């Protein structure tokens, strides 16, 4: 499966929900 | 001194200082403590630039001839500048543009030049931060991917340049890259460095969505990394083999280079890229403090740790390299010992390195015949102590060959990169201040949206930009781009900022700003390097700029796996359509600043 693209998936998908947390927090912020 | 007609009524008037920063806790920003902005100022200067250029820069201008050159300026052009910058940020209270055009509207090009050179430079400096974390994706297995070969496709021998070459250029140049034999024929988009791209681009849209207060939590992770991560590395590089004989090759001076031109020009380019001058993000970031703030304390000590990290760095750099340069002589020799022993068939105990010219003067007195078809390498260290250490050749080629022959290999590696990936990342984000602000200053953005959205669209713009460094020719674009955009531009606008605060604003004028915020006038010291010295030596390292751009020839590295005499470097000389390229990276940014002195001028006529 090539191991990079596992470690790739962990990564992108940790920084794709980061965004919209701090998307929401902003708005449900001000 | 112009009289400058009608500076007051445009700047805040040293009494009202008081007044405006207690009704500024609405409209601006602030720090949460004073450790906040120092690990965000000190993070900007550190990191991408102590790894690549400068040891690139340092063989070849005399071996380890670099820091004498480098500190003098530093502590003559560095000091001076950087202390220039933390105090006209806070007393003028604005960003970049709105400081220079407060000192005279013709001055507005200094803050046009600053965002122009910061979209520039963070265009590809975002670009090696993807190619850290493709090497950073590529850990977590044993048999790491840059340690052993292909085979072909017949099952029976490894690839063709992979045996020529080194199994670790078997990574970086045909699996990684993929790069083709010259910048005139280009391949495709290359699809597994477009994610990577993605992906930083989308780190570095996730710490500065806001400005500050998301990019301080991050700056405090990521200024402990990297400082812990180095020391870390230092008691593991000095106990290697090989090691404290490339530090010797980095402290032993050839004094004949010390009198060239091109060997000053880039250690002055080199002091205006480590610390971050001429790029906008500490007048920014000394903007938002308090007025009473000590900005003679912060740049005495910012300064002290940029200029011991820089060595200290060099120190950690020049240890493995002394070590590959063991390596190799330790197996270059070790050829010559088993081809005299295999061509007269001797015992293995009895030829080592204490004798080994001793014994090839008996075998030719012994067989004068069978002597001559024999050959013998010739290999000696200060031959492996000066190498093709080219940009983006150190951190590729040279680190990641040394860590596969340590024990625990896939725990060095992660390390290593995840340290360069912070070195990298937190120097991004003040850069991105430099683009941010004073776009925001320029009222193109209806001033109703939020920051989060702003942020976002340039972020998505020099990610389709950054796709001419995904193609197959996309590392000679880097390299070129690199360096011109990088030499150039700092100069020129580091020289208007020394001489339109001294000249135009007022020399005597500003001691009366210092002596009000923190509470006496700057030492004998500062004044002799504003008036006089400092602006002379960059006056200076502006003229060795065009003795060495004329009486050169443009050339680059070729790779050629069809090439003979393969491996060595080629060096072939640009198409002519560069100089379109050249022109435009390097001249926007300076044509600026005249160019709209003169628009005003002219609307004055
Ligand atoms: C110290 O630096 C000088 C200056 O570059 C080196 O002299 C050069 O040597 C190369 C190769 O021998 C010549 O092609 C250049 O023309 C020389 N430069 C000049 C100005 O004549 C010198 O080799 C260096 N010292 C050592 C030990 O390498
Ligand atoms: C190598 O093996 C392939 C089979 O995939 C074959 O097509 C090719 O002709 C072989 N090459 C040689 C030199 O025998
Ligand atoms: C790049 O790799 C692809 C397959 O991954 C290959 O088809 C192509 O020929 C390569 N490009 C060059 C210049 O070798
Ligand atoms: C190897 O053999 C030669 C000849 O017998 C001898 O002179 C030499 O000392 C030997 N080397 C050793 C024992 O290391
Ligand atoms: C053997 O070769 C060396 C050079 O490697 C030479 O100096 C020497 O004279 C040669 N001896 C004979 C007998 O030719
Ligand atoms: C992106 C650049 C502003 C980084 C800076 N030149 C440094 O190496 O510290």
């Amino acid at each position: 499966v090539s191991i990079w693209l596992i470690v790739f998936g962990v990564v992108m998908g940790v920084i794709v929900v980061g965004i919209v947390i701090l998307i929401f927090t902003g708005i449900r912020d001000r | 001194v112009l009289p400058n007609p009608g500076l007051d009524a445009r700047i805040p008037s040293l009494a009202e200082l008081e007044t405006i920063e207690q009704e500024e806790a609405s409209s601006r920003p602030k720090w949460d403590n004073k450790a906040q902005y120092m690990l965000t100022c000190l993070g900007f200067c550190v990191g991408l630039g102590n790894v690549w250029r400068f040891p690139y820069l340092c063989q070849s201008h005399g071996g380890g001839a670099f820091m004498i050159p480098f500190l003098i300026l530093l502590v003559l052009e560095g000091i001076p500048l950087l202390y220039l910058e933390f105090a006209i940020g806070q007393r003028l209270r604005r960003g970049s543009l709105g400081v220079w055009s407060s000192i005279h509207p013709a001055l507005k090009g200094l803050g046009l030049a600053s965002m122009l050179t910061s979209f520039m430079v963070g265009l590809y400096y975002n670009t090696i931060i993807s190619w850290i974390m493709w090497y950073l994706f590529n850990s977590f297995q044993e048999p790491l991917p840059w340690s052993d070969c292909p085979l072909n496709e017949n099952q029976t021998g490894y690839v063709d340049e992979c045996a020529r070459s080194s199994p670790v250029d078997y990574f970086w140049y045909r699996e990684t890259l993929n790069i083709s034999t010259s910048i005139s024929d280009s391949g495709s988009i290359q699809w597994w460095m477009l994610l990577c791209l993605a992906c930083a681009w989308s780190v570095l849209y996730m710490c500065t969505i806001r400005g500050i207060e998301t990019t301080g939590k991050a700056v405090y992770i990521t200024s402990t990394l990297p400082y812990v991560v180095l020391t870390i590395f230092l008691i593991r590089g000095l106990t290697l083999k090989g090691a404290t004989n490339g530090i010797v090759f980095l402290f032993t001076p050839n004094v004949t280079e010390l009198a060239q031109p091109d060997t000053w020009l880039d250690a002055g380019a080199q002091v205006f890229f480590s610390f971050s001058l001429a790029f906008g993000g500490l007048i920014s970031f000394s903007s938002y403090n308090s007025v009473h703030n000590n900005c003679e304390k912060d740049s005495v000590i910012v300064s002290i740790i940029n200029g011991f990290t820089s060595v200290y760095v060099a120190i950690v750099v020049y240890s493995v390299i002394g070590f590959r340069a063991t390596q190799r002589y330790d197996d270059c020799f070790s050829t010559n010992i088993l081809t005299l022993i295999n061509g007269f068939d001797l015992p293995e105990g009895n030829v080592t390195q204490e004798n080994f010219v001793d014994m090839q003067q008996r075998c030719n007195a012994s067989d004068p015949a069978a002597y001559a078809q024999l050959v013998f390498q010739t290999c000696d260290i200060n031959a492996f102590l000066s190498e093709a250490v080219e940009g983006t050749g150190l951190a590729f080629i040279v680190f990641t060959e040394a860590i596969t022959k340590m024990p625990l290999s896939p725990l060095w590696s992660v390390l290593f990169f995840i340290m360069l990936f912070c070195l990298g990342l937190s120097s991004m984000f003040g850069n991105m201040e430099g683009v941010v602000v004073p776009l925001q200053d320029l009222r193109v953005i209806p001033p109703k949206w939020p920051k989060e959205v702003l942020t976002g669209l340039i972020c998505l713009g020099t990610f389709l930009i950054g796709f001419i460094f995904t193609l197959n020719s996309g590392q000679y674009w880097l390299s070129l781009l690199d360096s011109y955009a990088g030499s150039i531009p700092l100069l020129i606008i580091a020289f208007c900022e020394m001489f339109s605060v001294v000249y135009v604003y007022g020399v005597d004028r500003f001691n009366k700003d210092i002596e009000f915020m923190i509470g006496h006038k700057p030492n004998i010291f500062w004044q002799v390097t504003w008036r006089v010295v400092s602006p002379l030596l960059m006056l200076i390292i502006f003229l060795f700029f065009f003795v060495v751009e004329v009486s050169q020839e443009l050339t680059y590295s070729i790779w050629d796996p069809g090439y003979e005499e393969f491996p060595k470097s080629q060096k072939i000389s640009y198409p002519n359509w560069v100089y379109v390229v050249v022109v435009i990276v390097a001249g926007v940014p300076s044509l600026t600043i005249p160019g709209y002195a003169i628009y005003k001028l002219i609307r004055n006529h």
